[PDB]
């Protein structure tokens, strides 16, 4: 309806509770493997944040897999930084990790992260 | 909190 | 780390994508039954928004159920309004539905919704 | 959007 009221902090409060479920390993339903490093997550949060995961988990065969192996070129630290961003809205971008984070965000099809990485690199040139 | 969106 | 940057709209953008998955019936994993009316949802979103659903899906036996039956006193329209609020931050509160919405939010242990319902009722007295 | 939180 047109007459709805809106609670400003609701979306942020939901994301904090989803990150608390991840931290306690509650109802996690997939393991992402990055060069023998394993990361547990919720398929729905991965799909909401990444074009690659949206395509994977909407596929009639892949939607049923409990393990997904990423390309061997992907850096585990870069993936870890992006997984934390998905669940918190906070991105730990540093001089020593920006190239690996940008390459990982391009592969995962995370448009806003790619755009910010490009702007931060352009400023140092 | 609550606002008119 | 202390040096993180933050994307302001991220949490709202994630919630919109979770509501799009609900609308298309993608990766929904539970049916909530309210007096023979059925509602499909994601257990993680229900747990993030409700103290009752957090308790249900953290129970070692109930976490594995694909169907949950609510108390027969619960109004299906009141539940529908609250499920839409969970996935959007928007609450369709009207003179004709406020008593049913408040009773349903008390049962579901949704503290912010109960508090606002109480304030809107107090204003009309 | 991006800010210092
Ligand atoms: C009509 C419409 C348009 C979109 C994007 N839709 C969509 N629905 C559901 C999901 Cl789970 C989802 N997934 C998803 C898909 C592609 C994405 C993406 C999320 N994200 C993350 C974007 C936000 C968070 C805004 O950063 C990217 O960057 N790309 C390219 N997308 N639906
Ligand atoms: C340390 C701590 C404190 C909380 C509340 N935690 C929690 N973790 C995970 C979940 Cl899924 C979750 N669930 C949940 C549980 C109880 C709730 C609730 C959510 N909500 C919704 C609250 C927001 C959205 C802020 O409206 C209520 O109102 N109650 C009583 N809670 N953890």
């Amino acid at each position: 309806a047109d007459s709805c009221i809106q609670f400003t902090r609701h979306a942020s409060d939901v994301l904090l509770n989803l990150n608390r479920l991840r931290s306690r390993d509650i109802l996690t339903d997939v393991v992402i493997v990055v060069s023998r490093e394993q990361f547990r997550a919720h398929k729905t949060v991965l799909m909401a944040c990444s074009g690659l995961f949206y395509s994977i988990f909407t596929d009639q065969l892949k939607c049923n897999l409990s393990v997904i192996n990423l390309d061997p070129e992907i850096n585990p630290e870069g993936f870890c930084i992006l997984l934390d961003f998905m669940y918190t809205s906070r991105l730990n971008l540093r001089e020593g990790n920006i190239m690996a984070v940008m390459a990982t965000a391009m592969y995962l099809q995370m448009e806003h992260v790619v755009d910010t990485c490009r702007k931060f690199i352009k400023a140092s040139e | 909190a609550w606002v008119i969106p």
